[PDB]
């Protein structure tokens, strides 16, 4: 069993920036995207099983 | 019924080990797997890299019915003991009705690029009449590490809920030797918030 890992350089960074594209959307300068809620995607998708 | 003959994915599951002393041991599971509905593959290719051997470019490269899209709600509710060693680990496992050279990569995604990408080469192993092959304890790398203990810091959890946005998990399992696709798992991420604990719903990614 061989665990080789590939870690791009700016790891740690995009890290941050996965956090302040929420925490203040405007001073992000992150790629934009339609929110999962709003693609044609199964109802159950969002609620949870019981 | 996850999996195709080739190989089945029959167990799945990341977690926390705490040893805060020689007398006391704590396990906790934020997502698992062995313990369907369709979607459009179209619909989220706007989630993952499709590159050179990219969602997109696996689909028709290999069996269709090898690619499947899971929704997690990982339990993130676990007290992390600050004076006790921690291991972050992921235990996955296949069994497959053939004998072939397996590799494993588990890429983390962040928008549309894959920060970190973890190879893991498995040999198949013979139990109970069936090749077997099973990662044991493989640990998470530091990014993911680090991003649960940011999500934690986190005072709401839709606020979690909203940073997952934009990051997942494309799982591919290949024959390192014929390159051929064994399963791919696309993986999507909420915050549970169930008492009882993670759930994680398993749709087969389709194209029309």
């Amino acid at each position: 069993g061989h665990q080789i890992v590939h870690v791009r350089g700016d790891s740690e960074t995009d890290l941050e920036a996965l956090f302040n594209a929420v925490m203040n959307p405007k001073t992000a300068n992150v790629p934009q995207t339609v929110p999962m809620r709003l693609r044609k995607l199964p109802d159950s998708f969002f609620k949870p099983p019981e | 019924s996850i999996g195709t003959t080739k190989l089945r994915l029959v167990e799945f599951s990341a977690f926390l080990e705490q040893q805060r002393d020689p007398d006391s041991y704590n396990k906790h599971l934020f997502v698992h797997i062995g313990h369907l509905e369709s979607v459009d593959i179209r619909q989220i290719y706007d989630k993952f890299p499709e590159k050179k051997g990219g969602l997109k470019e696996l689909f028709g490269k290999g069996p269709q019915n090898a690619f499947f899209l899971v929704k997690f709600w990982a339990d993130l509710n676990c007290n992390i003991q600050d004076d006790a060693g921690a291991f972050y680990g992921v235990t996955s496992q296949y069994e497959s009705s053939e004998n072939m050279t397996v590799t494993c990569s588990t890429k983390v995604c962040s928008f549309g690029k894959q920060v970190v990408e973890k190879v893991e080469t498995e040999y198949a192993r013979f139990e109970n009449g069936r090749f077997v092959y099973r990662i044991n304890r493989s640990p998470m790398c530091e990014y993911m590490i680090n991003f649960i203990h940011k999500l934690k810091h986190l005072p709401e959890k839709y606020m979690m809920n909203s940073v997952l946005e934009n990051f997942t998990i494309l799982l591919v399992v290949t024959n390192r030797d014929t390159q051929e696709t064994l399963l791919c798992m696309a993986c999507v991420f909420e915050v549970s918030n169930s008492e009882h604990g993670a759930q994680h719903h398993i749709y087969r990614l389709v194209k029309d």
